[PDB]
């Protein structure tokens, strides 16, 4: 059975670059059955080409399929800030349906720096026992940067968590979010809840911050 | 157009099996192959089988042992069946259409998909989320505009989903991924930026859905003064 | 006391099996030979076009061949002649019009693997042939001509037959075909190796002087083709007669719950091994001794 | 500087052979199948009719098309596309007329391997079709009409191309053929696995509108197998009708002291092949490198 | 209608080759098959292989070793070879239309035939016959008819063919087989009855032929008185 | 390659009668490629029946054939006295033509006694140094009959041979001719010259005769 083999494990440009994507059957293979996808985080896989080189309906022509036999290739011409996907080549051959393993494209921008918001546990969740402060940094680029929280001037460690969204989609950036998470106890033994950001967007590291009982 | 919907059980427990269903709107099963295909966490595709209107199937090999496809054309759905589920088999689960066309000159492709359903293998129970504001500074730029959200803490098993205002309010959305808590459960917040000036008119709901427990929240979030 | 089950009949897959092979065998190029004996290195090549073909059994088999005027194709049938082969076929590959087809004997007849299930195929029989003239592009946009006045009183005699069947004290309608692939939805089929796909919007919008249906034309583009390109185009292909007689319909039945007297029918229904199945309905292959 | 020898080409003894397999082929029954995995017994049989046919040369050969007007056939050639198959061709099996092929491009065309060679046939390709319809008796019966002024109007243009071919200053006559097999002597022709044999006597006796010939009809007397009553007669095949179109000639030409200024010509010419070669005369298949 | 016309040596030598021709007339070779067959004196017939007038040809297994049919068309014949010539290939050799039909849907058989020819194997020389008169009797049946013949002797090889008044008369003719003589000739007569009464007034002359020798005479019968 | 084994060897009948030839095949044999073929003395053989029952264009229709398979016959409905010949049954198959050895066809009659004739040598001959004598039986039937040589009452032996012809086609008889062969010395020492025919069509033998010199 046929291993399909994709041609960047990643691949990163800018926005109007030429990108190009490869696909490689460990057999010889016919076109007919050749088709390539496109996945954007959080959605399902939509049918990008089939036979090779037919465009489905509905896509953008800055796209184009090519090659045949072992080597097959996925071409946009002018890639755009929401091009961004994973792309898997597929065939069915012999009764069964294999992809790739697919390629992640990844867009290159001007770096950007985060908008950064505090947030205190609410009230409604004190009543449980249990605290959760939250950072948010807000559409920032590239991806590196770096949350600290300090608890009146104490640097924290090992009690929050945090996330990140995928590249956007119209302008190709990050947002982060960080949660200390405290004991009601240890929460109301404190004043000063702040957060510190450093990022390469940041001429000097930015602090957030607020007083339990006060704002 | 033809549209695919999967349904079924979010959670399954280890060595028990799996079911699921997709519906297809706009179109007719009659006719056409239909596909299951399964995603893991960041892993990549794979082709789990498919099935003839007529009811011939055809299932992928390292499957073939576990796999059950049916279909019931009266009622417009087709269905998966999967056997000794374990952690292994935690993944998104996609109905599609395809691959072979229902005639012997049409085209080879995978079309129109589904959403896709995550199905996970675990003994743990489910449990509803509890929802928080996260109430918007007066200070941070009100000079500007400002961030506020929802706190949606400890649920499981994934997912949720959140919208705002009845997802009349779209752009300015960021719904962070779920976060694992060493209680074992999940916990994300979503978060969407506004207008200092709109704060006090505007009013704010996010709508979140856990399936997995039924629930559907809507929380009210504005300004602590 | 004569079984005949046309709706599980091997011959209609044996058949589709050979119409497939008969388009593979279609594309496939000549395998040069080799020794010093052979006449010349061109092989023959049979176009892709409907060829006249009987179905045949072996010695100590024989195929029955049911005679019952209208035959409802499941069931016992009484007059049952036994033959050797079936008549000649020219099979035409197509979706939703059955084309060149048999006529009914007498009135219109439609057949269902049952009726009460909306899932199963409705074949029609048509017993008067309609005429529909399609030509290739002068190479003038590809299209079918077709004389409305006789396809409405068609669809007319058609519902009747319908209302005959599920209680004449409903309103028939007809609906073009939803969603699906393209060859489903249009009225598609073969002309020498090149594909008519047929918008018939107009064909199944009825209800209480000629057609003009637009088609494109999907050809054969490989495969088996890599890296050899060195001679000219195509040979007979600059206007193509494939216009034909119209013998018959797919149709599928619509089941929501907010359907009342009213039934809507569509244009496309099952796969091709139907076609087949619209010809040999008649005929059932079995042993003897 | 190309050549081309339309009476060398074992395309033509290439194709016979398929024609003849395809004969066979239509004449053995269906061997019984074996093993758990078989569909029907059911076996398809392909009636024996004229198929659309192209010839094809596999990779690293080529097929080359001479295009010169009015080509000889043989010699040279100077307008010679190089191509990857023939033309689609339904060839006709028959003697003596040449049926449902190509027409000259121009004006009448004759052609022979040798025209001071008597023994070589001469090959008449018409500009102009004539048609004939041809019946059977429902089992006057069995025979085939023509326009007669039409036809005499044939026989007098092809009498011109003679006289140019042998001196203008000769007198043309035709004459039926002399002894020979049955279907040399009468103009046959194949029609669905039955053969017509037609007197053609009144269409070879000319000098300075309906005819119709008497025909029989031979049934192939099955080379295979026997004793099948279990089965009882063969009438759905096709039916079909014979009507077509004569779009040459075979013809040879009488050698003897006493022919003076006067040249006979009779209806048939050599054996099928040269059927054949009416239609590949301007193809030729050849090897790369 | 078609007519086939053998032709060639009556005698060949032991070891050597024979050569023969068959000529068509009223058809022609063209478009046909042709072949030859031979018969041994008493013996049965043997088919010894075919051409095809395009010049493929078609030979018996038992033979092919030292058979040659050509063609020639151009001239209307066709032709055999037949190699290393013993005793046991002395027989009638005949030329014939067929077996295979000029068309796939013809008849098989074989039609029109040869008369054949008699080819002897031996290193005898020709030797020309002696022909005497039988001279009718007076007496034999003088109130009736009488009888009176020719006396073919000492000639070789085989056959003389005799006839009478040129073949008009040919009723009450009887040809005798012939006979062997120890002096390894051959020897044969040919007799006939007539009304006594015509004896006076009509004339009769037997007419023999030999080809091998290039013999043809003509001896007059009549009445010693 | 196929064996044809015809039917009797030999057949005898009266006229009027009905003849039955069979043809039996080694193998199996399609009735496209079965033939008869009719062979009267001194002639080509004359085909008689194609593809096994299609009667020859000419023959007469009291010839008839039937048989498929193995084994096949040809059959006639009204003897004559001319059908009197010998039949093969031919096949042509994978490319080779073989016969049956055939059927001699004998015809049954009346008895008939022979028409006696005796021949003095010519003068001609005896000039040569030769004397040839000759008895003829004209028209007889059956065929047994036998002729004595009688020199001055002397009876002959190993000096005379004989001939039969074929029986005829019209009247069905046999004619035979003796030839007493001596040297002119000894035909001129003797003078009667007598032939004497014993045959069953005669009560009492024959004797024809003359005396050298005399007539
Ligand atoms: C040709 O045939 C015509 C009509 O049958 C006749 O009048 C004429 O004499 C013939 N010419 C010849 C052969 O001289
Ligand atoms: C069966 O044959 C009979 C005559 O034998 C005829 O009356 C009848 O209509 C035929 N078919 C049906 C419809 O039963
Ligand atoms: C018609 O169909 C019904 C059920 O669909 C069946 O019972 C009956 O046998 C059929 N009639 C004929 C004519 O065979
Ligand atoms: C054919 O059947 C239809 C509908 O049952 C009927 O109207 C028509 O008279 C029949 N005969 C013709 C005219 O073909
Ligand atoms: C026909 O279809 C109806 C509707 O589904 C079903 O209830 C009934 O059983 C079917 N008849 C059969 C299968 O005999
Ligand atoms: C084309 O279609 C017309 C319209 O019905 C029809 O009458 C005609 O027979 C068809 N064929 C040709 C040659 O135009
Ligand atoms: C052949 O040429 C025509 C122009 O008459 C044009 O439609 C196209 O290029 C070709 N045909 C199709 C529809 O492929
Ligand atoms: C209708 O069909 C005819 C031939 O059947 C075609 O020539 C014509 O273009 C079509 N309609 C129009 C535009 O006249
Ligand atoms: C072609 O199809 C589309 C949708 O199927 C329909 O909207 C359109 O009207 C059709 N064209 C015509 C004029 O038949
Ligand atoms: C007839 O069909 C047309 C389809 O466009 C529809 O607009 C109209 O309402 C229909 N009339 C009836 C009686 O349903
Ligand atoms: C239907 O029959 C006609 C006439 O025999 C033929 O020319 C045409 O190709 C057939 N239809 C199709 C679409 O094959
Ligand atoms: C259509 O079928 C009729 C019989 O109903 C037949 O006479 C004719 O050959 C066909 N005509 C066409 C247009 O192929
Ligand atoms: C269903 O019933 C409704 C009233 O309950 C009536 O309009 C009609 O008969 C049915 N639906 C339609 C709109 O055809
Ligand atoms: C019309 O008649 C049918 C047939 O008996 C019956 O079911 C009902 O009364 C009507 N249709 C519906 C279901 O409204
Ligand atoms: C005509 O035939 C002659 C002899 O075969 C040949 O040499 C010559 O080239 C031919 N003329 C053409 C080219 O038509
Ligand atoms: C060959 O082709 C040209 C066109 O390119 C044409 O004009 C010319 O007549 C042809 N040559 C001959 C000699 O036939
Ligand atoms: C065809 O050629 C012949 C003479 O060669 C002439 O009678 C006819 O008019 C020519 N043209 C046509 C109409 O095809
Ligand atoms: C052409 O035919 C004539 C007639 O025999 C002959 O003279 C000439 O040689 C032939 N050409 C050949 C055989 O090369
Ligand atoms: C066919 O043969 C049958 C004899 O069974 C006869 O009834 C019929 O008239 C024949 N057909 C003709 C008109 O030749
Ligand atoms: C002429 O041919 C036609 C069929 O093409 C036939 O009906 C007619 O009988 C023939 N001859 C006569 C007598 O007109
Ligand atoms: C039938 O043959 C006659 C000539 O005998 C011809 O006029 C006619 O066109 C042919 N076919 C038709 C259309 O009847
Ligand atoms: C006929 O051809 C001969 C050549 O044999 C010639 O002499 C004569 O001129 C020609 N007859 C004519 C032109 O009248
Ligand atoms: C039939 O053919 C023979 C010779 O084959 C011929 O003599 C006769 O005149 C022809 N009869 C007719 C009516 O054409
Ligand atoms: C006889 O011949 C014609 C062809 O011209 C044929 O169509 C028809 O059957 C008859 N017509 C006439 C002229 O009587
Ligand atoms: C010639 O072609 C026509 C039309 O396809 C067909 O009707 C006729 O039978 C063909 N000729 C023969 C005898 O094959
Ligand atoms: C005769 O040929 C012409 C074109 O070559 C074709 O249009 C016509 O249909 C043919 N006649 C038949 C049906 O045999
Ligand atoms: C007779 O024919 C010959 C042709 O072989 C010709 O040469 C001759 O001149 C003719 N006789 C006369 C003297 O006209």
């Amino acid at each position: 059975e046929i291993v399909l083999t994709q041609s960047p494990g990643t691949l990163s440009l800018s926005a109007g670059e030429r990108a190009t994507l490869s696909c490689r059957a460990s057999q010889s293979v016919s076109s007919r059955y050749l088709a390539w996808y496109q996945q954007k985080p959080g959605q399902a896989p939509r049918l990008l080409i089939y036979g090779a080189s037919s465009r489905a309906t509905g896509i953008p022509d800055r796209f184009s399929g090519s090659g045949s036999g072992t080597d097959f290739t996925l071409t946009i011409s002018r890639v755009e800030p929401e091009d961004f996907a994973v792309y898997y080549c597929q065939q069915y051959d012999n009764s069964v349906c294999t992809f790739g393993q697919g390629t992640k494209l990844e867009i290159k921008r001007t770096v950007a720096a985060p908008s950064v918001f505090i947030f205190p546990p609410s009230d409604e969740q004190l009543k449980s026992g249990t605290a959760s402060v939250v950072c948010l940094l807000n559409n920032f680029y590239p991806r590196e940067a770096k949350v600290q929280w300090k608890v009146d001037n104490a640097l924290q460690s090992g009690n929050s968590q945090e996330s990140v969204t995928e590249q956007d989609s119209k302008d190709s950036t990050y947002s982060l979010s960080s949660t200390l998470t405290l004991s009601k106890a240890d929460y109301e033994k404190h004043k000063v809840y702040a957060c510190e950001v450093t990022h390469q967007g940041l001429s000097s590291p930015v602090t957030k911050s607020f007083n339990r009982g006060e704002c | 157009q033809v549209q695919l919907q999967e349904s079924g059980p979010g959670l399954v427990k280890p060595s028990e099996t799996l079911s699921l269903t997709c519906t297809v709107s706009g179109g007719s099963i009659s006719s056409h192959y239909w596909s299951w295909i399964r995603q893991s966490p960041g892993k990549g595709l794979q082709w789990i089988g498919y099935i003839y209107y007529s009811g011939s199937t055809n299932y992928s090999p390292s499957l073939k042992s576990r796999v059950t496809i049916s279909v019931e054309t009266a009622k417009n759905q087709f269905s998966l069946k999967l056997t000794s589920m374990t952690a292994a088999d935690t993944a998104v689960y996609y109905c599609a259409r395809g691959p072979v066309p229902a005639v012997f000159y049409g085209d080879y492709r995978l079309d129109p998909w589904g959403q896709g359903t995550l199905v996970t293998v675990s003994s743990a129970s489910t449990k509803g989320p509890s929802v928080f504001p996260l109430a918007p500074s007066s200070k941070s730029t009100s000079g500007g505009t400002a961030a506020l959200g929802c706190l949606v803490k400890d649920y499981f098993p994934e997912p949720v989903t959140v919208s705002w205002n009845s997802g009349a309010l779209t752009s300015g959305v960021h719904t962070f991924p779920a976060v694992l808590q060493s209680s074992g459960l999940y916990s994300l917040s979503s978060v969407v930026t506004v207008p200092s000036s709109s704060l006090g008119t505007q009013t704010y709901i996010c709508n979140v859905n856990h399936k997995p427990s039924n629930t559907k929240v809507d929380k009210k979030v504005e300004p602590k003064s | 006391t004569e079984n005949f089950n046309m709706w599980k009949n091997n011959m209609v897959e044996q058949m589709h099996e050979d119409i497939i092979s008969l388009w593979d065998q279609s594309l496939k190029p000549c395998v040069k030979l080799t020794g010093g004996s052979v006449i010349t290195q061109a092989c023959p090549k049979v176009s892709f076009e409907p060829i006249p073909i009987h179905y045949c059994a072996p010695a100590g088999f024989a195929i029955l061949k049911c005679n019952d005027k209208k035959f409802n194709g499941t069931g016992p049938c009484t007059n049952v002649s036994t033959v050797q082969c079936t008549h000649g076929i020219r099979p035409v590959v197509s979706t939703q019009l059955l084309l060149n087809g048999s006529l009914a004997e007498e009135e219109i007849v439609i057949r269902s693997e049952n009726f009460t299930n909306n899932a199963k195929t409705i074949i029609v029989q048509l017993n008067e042939s309609v005429v529909i003239n399609c030509t290739r592009p002068n190479n003038r946009q590809a299209h079918c001509n077709l004389s409305k006045t006789q396809w409405e009183n068609t669809l007319e005699q058609i519902a009747i037959k319908l209302k005959e069947q599920f209680g004449n004290n409903k309103t028939i309608i007809f609906n073009p075909s939803s969603g699906g692939d393209p060859e489903i939805v249009t009225h598609s089929f073969n002309c020498g190796g090149e594909f008519f796909y047929c918008n018939s919007t107009q064909l199944f919008t009825w209800n209480d002087r000629n057609i003009t249906l637009p088609c494109r034309i999907k050809q054969i583009i490989n495969m088996w083709q890599e890296v050899g390109k060195a001679m000219y185009a195509p040979p007979i292909r600059g206007q193509i007669r494939c216009s034909s007689n119209i013998t018959g319909l797919l149709l599928t039945r619509d089941g929501g719950k907010d359907t009342n007297g009213t039934e809507i029918f569509r244009p496309g229904g099952g796969d091709m091994r139907d076609n087949w199945r619209s010809e040999l309905y008649k005929y059932k292959v079995v042993k003897i001794e």
